[PDB]
RNA sequence: UGCUUCUGGGUCGGGGUUUCGUACGUAGCAGAGCAGCUGCUGCGAUCUAUUGAAAGUCAGCCCUCGACACAAGGGUUUGU
RNA sequence: CCCAUAUCCGCAGCAGGUCUCCAAGGUGAACAGCCUCUGGCAUGUUGGAACAAUGUAGGUAAGGGAAGUCGGCAAGCCGGAUCCGUAACUUCGGGAUAAGGAUUGGCUCUAAGGGCUGGCAGCCGACUUAGAACUGGUGCGGACCAGGGGAAUCCGACUGU
């Protein structure tokens, strides 16, 4: 429905950009009713949202 | 008779011949949707994200010439529609397209 | 939005404009 | 008896061909082509075996700064023969030839095409190789 | 009719086809197509390019 | 003032209605004039443009430099299957115009001719000519048809015959056969109508109509090129680069003083798809079609007296955008009007043709059957395999 | 222009033609040479064989009667 | 909070204007152009179907080479680096990258250019320069970056406004 608030707060908690914020497409309603940094940290501990890894840029 | 899963190989090249560079892969998606609507008489065609990735593997300009598609007519689940059945469109990884017939696979 | 001011004057056909001139 | 057929023409007014005989000249600037009626915005052009009016651009001082009549022998533009071959040459070449047909030089370097050789007998006599 | 062979390739040129080229020194060459024409004008060896007849006569195919 | 440097005009006013042609088949505007000294024959035919190739022949003209030489010339292949006669029509001569008097169709009319009378053959019930074909197996209908033919003996002056092409033998996609009136020019009206009734429900080949080295007229519609500019259509001089409002245009239309633009001013519009009639086309060879006897078929149509090869006129990979020619064909000097798969009207010559170039007898030497679909370099399949050798797939 | 005479279009595949020019992998006491161990083993652009090979080929190219499903359908109207 | 192709000024979510800081990897002389990583975005007041004419922005053309035009207008040629070589004239500083040539790819080598510890020995870290061989359809500053040149006449010395 609307997850830009949770994506911005997840970027602010994870201390990175929202390009690396992965939200769970299956558990949309469990993320949408968080609405707070304390609940988004619980989403981090549950593992519903995951820090995306850095896009590779090889030196080889 | 209604629930039929089967194989096809689409020649994307003869359907994509003519269009400009920034409008090749969306047109290829549109001709795959028209291919599904032509072989199967269902307006509700839902093509898979794996076949989206397979068409958009190279780029928007270079689209593969032949592609292997499992076309499946299925009975409709809930959220009922005036379309009685739908068509799922799936990618099949095939190495070479040499002597590939339209195989009617069984359930 | 307030009332737009009248379409402004633009010296379009003076001595400065070579696009149209009369017999001189 | 046998007249000349039309061939492809690619040397208009302005072309500096080279002078393929032993007069002393190196270039020939085409100033006009002899035997053209004319039409609005068409340059007179000369193919193989065409009588042309030229001027020695560089060479001998006795040859320069005056108008000579010439015959165009070789052209680089591909022209169609009647038997169905598209014979074309390495460079654009002509020789200084007067109003009656007699050449001014003695020998001719390079090959002379048969479309020029059948039309001009005195050029074909000085030519060693034909086409 | 005289079926003359191609100078670069060695193919049998038919009288409807070809483009014949004569240099200033002599040695009038015949060419089947602009492929062989461009190869001769760029001065490529017919024995080194694979699809010619001289490559086959050199490498015994 | 006046034009400084006078110039010839771009275009011709004799062809100025440059519209898309209402008819698709080439209509004969004028047939050759009849005379009773000549016997009865057809004066036209309706073929289909197949393709293009070379030709090799000797030139026999005294005085030329090209005498006794081996030239090449462009030729048109026109596949000309024998047409089916399915009717006749007579024409009375009035001071208002040459009016059609009475049209009499045939009894057995093929489905190829039945396709033409329908715009939609799929939804139709195929019920044409049903009440007309009942006149051929009754007493009163034969009497009425005999009265119709007897009135045509008396009052008709011009008798044209109705013939349609044979589309099933052709490799085209369409099945709708083209119909055509051909004016029979020959003896008297009675002998003409008797010969037409004898040739009713019959095949008409091309050897009966035309012959060798005959100068003929080619009628047909131009290859369509769509809406084109005045530079593309009328071939006017392009304006220079520095023009603001376009350069592939006509700069001046006309003067201030005929407050209108004249009809002769070259404007932009439809280029191509125009009905045309070109004259003086020379037939080199009327080739025989495919025929089967003694088991194996005989197909050596490109075989001449000097070639002696078993190849056909069908090139390698077939004709480009046409298919393969299995029927009997004609081969004409030069180029004809129209694109591929285009219906093409043949006609006998209007002018009394007696010229040195036109009365030349042609002896063919070589017919080029190489692949026109690209740069072909082989004449036939066995020659290609003999030059290449064994391949990987073999 | 085509849209059921067990017949016809279309899709795929197969050949025909043709464009470029010899694919990946493997093998080679072929390779300017270099390093390591007592002739062998590694790096190496390039060359040869497989291999006129590989790839594309109607979107407006040519034949298939080889597999596939489709095709006796829907609507508006017109009378002497 | 915006701090600018949407939070400011231009009548506006206006291709205009507005003063600063932070500043990765490769290629490369470079903070030039091109690709990528962090960060950001949906193509800049909309989409769908065909690819007609005239357009606008890019290009390509056999043969001729300015014959077009008021006028080489526009486009094109040359373009980087290394090794040669460089004229008339001059205020001797310049002209000058004058003009005119050759080479440039990949791979495999050789030589030269150094520190620390106890003419010698041991241990290590750097990018360059020069030369040779082999090899690719003579292709090699392969995209990008990137001087057309010469001889004269008039005016103004010039840099600048
Ligand atoms: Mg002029
Ligand atoms: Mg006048
Ligand atoms: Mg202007
Ligand atoms: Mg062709
Ligand atoms: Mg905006
Ligand atoms: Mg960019
Ligand atoms: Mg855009
Ligand atoms: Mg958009
Ligand atoms: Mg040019
Ligand atoms: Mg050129
Ligand atoms: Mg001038
Ligand atoms: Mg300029
Ligand atoms: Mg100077
Ligand atoms: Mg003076
Ligand atoms: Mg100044």
């Amino acid at each position: 429905s609307m997850l830009r608030l949770q994506k911005r707060l997840a970027s602010s908690v994870l201390r990175c950009g929202k390009k690396k914020v992965w939200l769970d497409p299956n558990e949309t309603n469990e993320i949408a009713n968080a609405n707070s940094r304390q609940q988004i940290r619980k989403l981090i501990k549950d593992g519903l949202i995951i820090r995306k890894p850095v896009t590779v840029h090889s030196r080889a | 008779n209604e629930v039929v899963t089967r194989e096809y190989t689409i020649n994307i090249h003869k359907r994509i011949h003519g269009v400009g560079f920034k409008k090749r892969a969306p047109r290829a998606l549109k001709e795959i949707r028209k291919f599904a609507m032509k072989e199967m008489g269902t307006p509700d065609v839902r093509i898979d994200t794996r076949l989206n990735k397979a068409v958009w593997a190279k780029g928007i300009r270079n689209v593969p010439y032949r592609i292997r598609v499992r076309l499946s007519r299925k009975r409709n689940e809930d959220e009922d529609s005036p379309n009685k059945l739908y068509t799922l469109v799936t990618y099949v990884p095939v190495t070479t397209f040499k002597n590939l017939q339209t195989v009617n696979v069984d359930e | 939005d307030p009332v737009p001011y009248q379409p402004p004057f633009l010296c379009q056909w003076g001595r400065h404009q070579p696009a149209w001139k009369p017999l001189m | 008896s046998g007249a000349k057929f039309r061939i492809s023409l690619g040397l208009p007014v302005g072309a500096v061909i080279n002078c393929a005989d032993n007069t002393g000249a190196k270039n020939l600037y085409i100033i006009s082509v002899k035997g053209i009626k004319g039409r609005l915005n068409r340059l007179p052009a000369a193919g193989v075996g065409d009588m042309v009016m030229a001027t020695v651009k560089k060479g001998k001082p006795e040859l320069r700064k005056k108008v000579h009549p010439a015959v165009v022998i070789r052209q680089r533009k591909s022209y169609r023969r009647k038997d169905g071959v598209f014979l074309y040459f390495e460079d654009n070449a002509g020789v200084i030839v007067n109003n009656k047909g007699e050449m001014k030089g003695s020998a001719i370097t390079g090959p002379v095409a048969k479309e020029c050789a059948d039309l001009w007998p005195r050029i074909a006599s000085n030519a060693g190789s034909i086409a | 009719m005289k079926v003359e062979l191609c100078s670069f390739s060695g193919y049998k040129i038919y009288p409807g086809h070809g483009r014949r080229y004569a240099r200033t020194d002599g040695k009038v060459f015949q060419f089947l197509n602009a492929k062989c024409e461009s190869a001769f004008l760029s001065k490529r060896n017919p024995r080194q390019i694979n699809w010619t007849v001289l490559y086959r006569r050199k490498h015994k195919k | 003032s006046h034009r400084k440097f006078s110039a010839p005009r771009h275009g011709s006013l004799g062809f100025l209605p440059r519209k898309r042609s209402s008819r698709h088949r080439g209509k004969v505007k004028s047939f050759p004039k009849d005379d009773p000294s000549k016997p009865v024959h057809l004066t036209a035919f309706l073929g289909y443009k197949a393709g293009m190739t070379h030709i090799v022949r000797e030139v026999d003209r005294p005085g030329s430099k090209v005498n006794k030489k081996e030239v090449v010339e462009a030729v048109t292949i026109v596949e000309t299957p024998p047409m089916v006669v399915v009717g006749i029509v007579g024409y009375v001569e009035t001071p208002r115009g040459l009016r059609t008097f009475k049209t009499v169709f045939a009894e057995h009319i093929s489905d190829e001719c039945k396709r033409r009378f329908y715009k939609n053959w799929h939804k139709s019930k195929k019920k044409a000519f049903t009440k007309y074909c009942k006149k051929w197996q009754d007493d009163a209908g034969k009497r009425q048809l005999d009265k119709d033919f007897s009135s045509m003996k008396k009052y008709c002056q011009v008798i044209r015959v109705l013939a349609h092409t044979q589309m099933r033998l052709l490799p085209l996609r369409q099945k709708k056969a083209h119909l055509m009136e051909i004016q029979v020019n020959g003896g008297t009206v009675a002998e003409k109508l008797d010969w037409a009734r004898e040739r009713l429900e019959q095949q008409v080949p091309v050897s009966q109509v035309f012959g060798q080295d005959e100068m003929i007229d080619v009628i047909g519609v131009t290859k369509g090129k769509g809406y084109k500019g005045v530079t593309s259509r009328w071939h006017t001089k392009k304006l220079p680069r520095k023009t603001h409002r376009g350069l592939r245009k006509v700069a001046c239309i006309g003067a201030w003083h005929p407050a209108r633009v004249a009809f002769s001013v070259a404007r932009a519009g439809q280029k191509g798809y125009h009905h045309r009639t070109e004259i003086n086309k020379k037939i080199y060879k009327i080739g025989q079609g495919y025929l089967i006897k003694d088991g194996k078929l005989i197909k050596n149509n490109a075989s001449t007296d000097y070639d002696l090869s078993d190849k056909s006129i069908n090139p390698l990979g077939g004709f480009v955008h046409y298919g393969e020619v299995t029927n009997d064909f004609v081969m004409l000097k030069g180029c004809v009007v129209g694109t591929k798969k285009r219906v093409l009207t043949l006609r006998k010559s209007l002018l009394v043709q007696t010229k040195r170039r036109a009365l030349e007898k042609i002896d063919l030497k070589f017919i080029d059957t190489t692949s026109k679909f690209g740069h072909g370099r082989f004449q036939t399949v066995e020659e290609k395999k003999a030059f290449m050798g064994p391949l990987k797939k073999d």
